[PDB]
This record gives C-alpha cells, structure tokens and sequence, in this order.
C-alpha cells in the first residue's frame, strides 16, 4: 500500500492495486506532515506525474466492472468504416442511454 | 412522381399548369427570402442513398 | 457467405437471403483494406448495383417476417377499384398505425 505522506513511495502499480473506493479513503487518512531527508528520484514535481498513471489506468479497470451495464461503443465520427464505397461512415452524435438492465 | 405509376406517364402529365410554377415561386423567391446567400444543392449517390 | 473485402463475390441472391438485421453488423465489422487482384464483371460500378438489387428485393424478406404486424394496403390514391359505374375508387390516406396486437 502506497504511503501519501512521503515522496519516494508512490508508484504506478501502488495505485492501480488499490481500488477507486479505496483510493479515497487511503489518502484522506494520510498524515500532514511532508519528511524531506530521503526523497523522490525524479524530484518533487516527478511524484506527481508517477501518481497520474495509476488512476488513468483505473478507468480501464472499472470499466471492465462496468462492462454488464453498458454496450459496445460505435463510432462517434465518420471516415471511420470497413465499407466507403457503397454507403457513408456515420457518426454517433451520442445521444443514447448506454444501459444494460 | 406521380400516384399512379399504374398509369404511368411518358408523354401525357398529370399535374396542372401552375405546378411547376408553384415550385419556380417556392424555389427561385421564398428560399432565397430565408437564405440570405446560405443554402446550396447537392448531387446524389443514390447508390449510396 | 459474400465476402466484403473482395467486389468479385457480391450476387443477388446471396444479399437477399441475408436480413437487413445481420446486414448492419457485417458492413461496419470488415476488413479495411481493399483488395485488388480479382476485378468486378460490370465494373466496379455494376458492384455496387449487384449489391442494391440485393437489399431492395430483401425488403420483401424483412417485411414478412413482419407479415402478422400491418394491415392490408389500402388503394392510397383513385382509380384503383373494380366496380367503378356507380361508386367512385377512395383513395386511403395511409397516416394509420399498421399494427396487428
């Protein structure tokens, strides 16, 4: 489990382990003091950029939770299709209910 | 175009002679009274429509 | 089975015993690149007249299938009744709900 209190910890696997419900209540009950005699490789501004890829990879993962409630997504925009030539691509100006009961 | 293609039409309309008349006053006057230089035609792929 | 990535396959009795249901799905789930190495009878052109020939007379299928849903059609205009020397023919403005419970 990653610690949000020192700069060293945070990583890319740290975060997408831990789940999205789990990843409120972890770092709401961390401590409000910042240690600074060991620090983050890549600097102060570096940890921040470690700590993004966790969550942009979570969406991922709670998608596949949420695969039962929701359809394949057609595409939005045309030039997108297999067949151009007897009929256009179209776009889905996406207007839908995506639902699945 | 006609609701008879039963009695169907190469030489003898069915329409009067104001019809295309009609549509020369809704095409060539009122479109233009909504345009204000915005509208234009099109060709069709009716293969592809 | 007609397949979409070459024009040299696509008949008319293959596209009309295929539903207009199955047909949005195989148009759009294709292969992207067009091949090249076996050419069209009437030109690439008459393809895409081969393929409309087959989903016009399709529209028969899809819609007896359908054939316990609608009403009888009503004659839409005049001149389309047998006993005309005493009644005229009616003309069926068709704004109804054709739907059978």
């Amino acid at each position: 489990a990653p610690q949000f209190h020192r700069p060293s910890t945070i990583t890319a696997d740290n975060v997408r382990a831990l789940g999205t419900r789990g990843l409120v209540l972890a770092t709401n009950n961390a401590q409000f003091i910042m240690d600074n005699s060991y620090p983050h490789p890549h600097g102060t501004q570096g940890a921040v950029r470690e700590f993004l890829r966790g969550q942009a990879a979570a969406l991922t993962d709670l998608g596949v939770t949420h695969a039962n409630n929701t359809f394949a997504p057609q595409p939005m925009f045309a030039g997108d299709a297999a067949a151009e030539w007897l009929r256009p691509s179209f776009g889905l100006k996406r207007t839908y209910s995506p639902f699945v009961v | 175009t006609q609701a008879r293609a039963a009695d169907a039409a190469d030489d003898r309309p069915h329409r009067p002679a104001d019809w295309t008349v009609h549509h020369k006053i809704y095409y060539y006057v009122l479109v233009p009274a909504f345009s204000r230089g915005r509208c234009c035609t099109a060709g069709v792929r009716f293969d592809r429509v």
